């Protein structure tokens, strides 16, 4: 059952190649793609995600795309960078610009037919495809705007299998660029359509976790990028290595997904770790606790402010499996009232051996309506600067029309309406 | 959605065509009307110059008829 990675633009093949790095450590693959583990347990299911080469070399089913060579030339010299296929490097030269139009229409359907035919080779070489997952982030042009296309292009020719995604949030706190809000609602309404599963990592959160929790003051991408990775690692857990819970991407959407559009997850990491930081293993009930705290979120939305219709924790490391379940079971019979009644045991816990690293780790994934408080910072930021029509000539001089924002704005606002409405039932 | 994904390249595409096409016609139109304009202030102030031309010779003739009816 393998899985088709497509990582695309700046922040995408910068979270993407963090990915890659840190599950090639789990699975015990150098930067040449051999193998030298101390478990096969880092084998088992290892064909997941990497391909098997000539010389007993695995090597990662990734496609890197970008507009822009930047980026791409720094992951081909980073530690990982000679693990990936050479010919899935796919770029062009002109950039995007982060503009959603550009990656979306104009500079971006020029390179798009080139990402599939690598795409298309990827596919054909696997026994049972089960879907493909895409790193990218919804603020900037490239993975925006490029990064939908390509979606969109793949769902036409894969109709039937999944389409995940990791998608980095905009926000004003680590910002690049003013049309942010414009690119990340276009994206927004792409993903609602032509997305099985999303995971929203939010980067207003990324930054509080980093600046009031870990208390570094001024973080660099590298910090968010290592909250992300780690997070990364946990929601995937349950499809590298051996398991019975969400083993697959089709059976994650199944348990986690009640009503097609509903699918944005918010995901959760505990303990939360600073780059080279500090002596003790944190006990199942501090694990359980933390994950389920909005202070471990990552995505900036308060759960006490919606209800969860439905939660997957994983565990992973050594640990009591009954101290697991006491502390699993007693976190819902203590905050019963956030979670629906009308979906029964709708959280579900798996627990892993093999830790991160660290001694012992949880990872939280959480269908919550309190995720349309995401959508309604982004729609309010979309629409005071859609209301005056600002930034606009840079998007409609790309071919692009109004209509095309009112109805990406309209779709968001009813997103946001149908998850109260289930935060209401 | 491909259908619209054409319609919106094309659409770039014919306004900086068009806006290039215009700009360019609109340029040599100012560039001729100009040139017509200034030759034509040069004209006038040459037929100015050249009817004064024809006063002097019409005044040189009418000293030679004073003094032959002198
Ligand atoms: N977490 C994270 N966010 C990033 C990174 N690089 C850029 N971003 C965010 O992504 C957006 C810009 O998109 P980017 O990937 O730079 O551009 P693209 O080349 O057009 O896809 C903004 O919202 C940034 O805050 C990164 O490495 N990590
Ligand atoms: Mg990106
Ligand atoms: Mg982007």
């Amino acid at each position: 059952r393998e899985i088709v990675h497509i990582q695309a633009g700046q922040c995408g093949n910068q979270i993407g190649a963090k990915f890659w790095e840190v599950i090639s450590d789990e699975h015990g693959i150098d930067p040449t793609g051999s193998y030298h583990g101390d478990s096969d347990l880092q084998l088992e299911r290892i064909n997941v995600y990497y391909n098997e080469a000539t010389g007993n070399k695995y090597v990662p089913r990734a496609i890197l795309v970008d507009l822009e060579p930047g980026t791409m030339d720094s992951v081909r010299s980073g530690p990982f960078g000679q693990i990936f296929r050479p010919d899935n490097f796919v770029f062009g030269q002109s950039g995007a610009g982060n503009n959603w139009a550009k990656g979306h229409y104009t500079e971006g359907a020029e390179l798009v037919d080139s990402v599939l035919d690598v795409v298309r080779k990827e596919s054909e070489s696997c026994d049972c495809l089960q879907g493909f997952q895409l790193t990218h982030s919804l603020g900037g042009g490239t993975g925006s705007g490029m990064g939908t296309l390509l979606i969109s292009k793949i769902r036409e020719e894969y109709p039937d299998r999944i389409m995940n995604t990791f998608s980095v949030m905009p926000s004003p706190k680590v910002s690049d660029t003013v049309v942010e809000p414009y690119n990340a609602t276009l994206s927004v309404h792409q993903l609602v359509e032509n997305t099985d599963e999303t995971y929203c990592i939010d980067n207003e959160a990324l930054y509080d976790i980093c600046f009031r929790t870990l208390k570094l003051t001024t973080p660099t991408y590298g910090d968010l990028n290592h909250l992300v990775s780690a997070t990364m690692s946990g929601v995937t857990t349950c499809l590298r290595f051996p398991g019975q819970l969400n083993a697959d991407l089709r059976k994650l959407a199944v348990n986690m997904v009640p009503f097609p559009r509903l699918h944005f997850f918010m995901p959760g990491f505990a303990p939360l770790t600073s780059r080279g930081s500090q002596y003790r293993a944190l006990t199942v009930p501090e694990l359980t606790q933390q994950m389920f705290d909005s202070k471990n979120m990552m995505a900036a939305c308060d759960p006490r402010h919606g209800r969860y219709l439905t939660v997957a924790a994983i565990f992973r490391g050594r640990m009591s499996m009954k101290e697991v379940d006491e502390q699993m079971l007693n976190v819902q019979n203590k905050n019963s009232s956030y979670f629906v009644e009308w979906i029964p045991n709708n959280v579900k816990t798996a627990v892993c051996d093999i830790p991160p690293g660290l001694k012992m780790s949880a990872t939280f994934i959480g269908n919550s309506t309190a995720i349309q408080e995401l959508f309604k910072r982004i729609s309010e930021q979309f629409t005071a600067m859609f209301r005056r029509k600002a930034f606009l000539h840079w998007y409609t001089g790309e071919g692009m029309d109004e209509m095309e924002f009112t109805e990406a704005e309209s779709n968001m606002n009813d997103l946001v309406s149908e998850y109260q409405q289930y935060q209401d039932a | 959605k491909r259908e619209h994904e054409r319609e919106v390249i094309q659409k770039a595409i014919e306004e900086n065509n068009n806006f290039i096409k215009m700009a360019k016609e609109k340029l040599a139109q100012k560039m001729e009307s100009n040139k017509e304009n200034r030759e034509a202030h040069l004209a006038a102030m040459l037929e100015r110059l050249q009817e004064k031309d024809k006063h002097a010779e019409e005044v040189r003739k009418n000293k030679e008829l004073k003094e032959e009816a002198s």
